[PDB]
């Protein structure tokens, strides 16, 4: 299955993202509106993906058109990224289990984890500024890539496509912040800390959203939403948690407390301290 | 004995730094320090807790059960 | 008497080791450690807070706190 | 030994402030004060504990547990 | 004087018993064993705290912190 | 030195009342009291915990950790 996510405008890139969306998982009973809704990605075999075709980049033209994605389809990670002018699948280290065929596969040392990509871009995704102009550059520095180990503009270059590409997928949120760069006005998107926070929250949301039932607010470790419309402005498609990122410890994915759905693990982590005193006398 | 059985219908520190639970429509006071945030997490979460006493007052003993 | 009922608004951790809530717009502190994490949990669980005490103006001491849910 | 490896199936109490957990159908003890809190939070969320103990029966007490992610 | 106000980035104890957090990109440091857990929770629920001090420069010990849920 | 960074696949509470916490497929104990909610918390939430001490290998000792949020 290949999805183009086309960046020449607002309306092409949504519109691109809500495609693939569409096609990969399917709305949560109890928050959707309309055709806009928390989806969990449909099951697939282990070692499923998707390519998504980079476009758009320079708006309307036929140009830059060399960049695909492979992505897993189970867990939306990128598995790496293909230059179809030499076809060349550069693979992270952590998806040797992903097979393309077709192309010569070029198993990285590097792996996915965003500490890894941090570390060799030199570059932190709190803060990090994406532009129509930096997506042009990711490009070229993905094209102009080669080798086994990824080098640091490489690096930034993944960072800021999966930010906008998997990430906005997963987060409505990054999705409407983000496509404000692909405007005439040309800004710059600054990924916030808490669009961070919502990609390293991702499995603990999905582990509980399928739980929800119209409760006043939903509260996962840092994360809360007060309705349903901050739901559906923040996420679009969580794990079918029904994946290893679906649960921490233990077996209970939400305790209602004051109509509000909390993650359980998150009371947990708050409801173990001892008696103040004795915990503060006992050094 | 069962002195009560049921959710915890509300919790409050004391001034002597007791604490006091309404269970079943009964308050019952203990004052094991420990028990605080016992009985709060408790009543946070929705457990049934039976209270337990040779005198059914103030207790030192009690059963949680997740609901 | 009932000095105030709602929920904290704010709490505060004070240098002499006092703890303050902001409850229905009024602010009381206590000296005793033991209440400040159940303070803490009834924050952000959103439970409906007693305040307890023979002087209600703000900026006074408490040592009894009642806490309820929805 | 590991005695006992599962969730806690209820949690008490006792009137000498020692802590028991019922574990894979078995009572156990501690004196541990620490471990009430935790206890309690592992029961709360169905967190896998594994008791440790000399003696297996119920009714045996406990000084170390082991809190797992299964 | 406010320090510092947003969430906790992250916290750290040290083997010099002294507690680090880092908010909006300054770290300060607190040796009130009370404020561990309050600390640890606020990070952990993503309440916005707020590092007050007399005085507010960078690795500056304080004993004061408001914490709201928003 | 920087002994492991990752999750706490589990805890253990110890017959000698330290606490054990395996994070990168090696496990560390610590004496410090303050620190037994605070890793439990992590675990329960999945935090990254950054274990730092003087030996690395498994079975060392330790004072300092780093709770973060990525």
């Amino acid at each position: 299955r290949e999805f183009t996510i086309d960046f020449s405008t607002q309306q092409s890139y949504v519109s691109s993202l809500n495609s693939i969306r569409t096609e990969i998982s399917t709305p949560l009973e109890h928050i959707s509106q309309g055709t806009t809704s928390v989806s969990v990605i449909n099951h697939t075999p282990p070692g499923s993906y998707f390519a998504v075709d980079i476009r758009g980049l320079d708006v309307y033209q036929a140009r830059f058109d060399h960049l695909r994605l492979i992505i897993e389809q189970n867990n939306l990670y990128v598995a790496g990224f293909v230059n179809t002018a030499t076809n060349t699948f550069y693979r992270f280290s952590d998806f040797t289990h992903i097979s393309v065929p077709g192309v010569t596969t070029v198993s990285m040392t590097t792996d996915s984890s965003y500490t890894t990509l941090q570390r060799v871009a030199a570059l932190e995704r709190s803060g990090m500024q994406i532009s129509r102009h930096s997506l042009v550059s990711s490009y070229l520095a993905l094209m102009e890539f080669s080798g086994n180990t990824m080098t640091r503009d490489a690096s930034r270059a993944v960072l800021r496509f999966v930010t906008v590409t998997a990430e906005a997928l997963r987060f409505r949120q990054i999705q409407r912040e983000f496509r404000q760069a692909l405007s005439e006005t040309a800004p710059v998107y600054t990924m916030t800390p808490g669009d961070v926070d919502l990609t390293l929250n991702w499995g603990r949301i999905s582990n509980v959203l399928p739980e929800y039932r119209g409760e006043d607010g939903v509260r996962v470790g840092r994360i809360s939403f007060n309705n349903i419309s901050a739901i559906l402005g923040t996420v679009a498609v969580i794990l079918n948690c029904h994946q290893p990122e679906c649960q921490i410890t233990g077996d209970r994915p939400v305790i209602k407390i004051n109509n509000t759905l909390w993650e359980s693990n998150t009371a947990a982590a708050f409801l173990n301290r001892k008696s103040q005193f004795l915990y503060t006398t006992g050094k | 004995a069962d002195c009560a059985k049921g959710k915890i219908e509300f919790s409050k520190y004391n001034e002597d730094d007791t604490f006091t639970v309404k269970v079943d429509g009964k308050e019952y006071w203990t004052s094991r320090w420990n028990l605080q945030p016992l009985l709060q997490s408790a009543q946070l979460t929705g457990m049934t807790v039976t209270i337990k006493s040779s005198t059914c007052s103030g207790f030192a003993e009690v059963q949680f059960n997740n609901d």
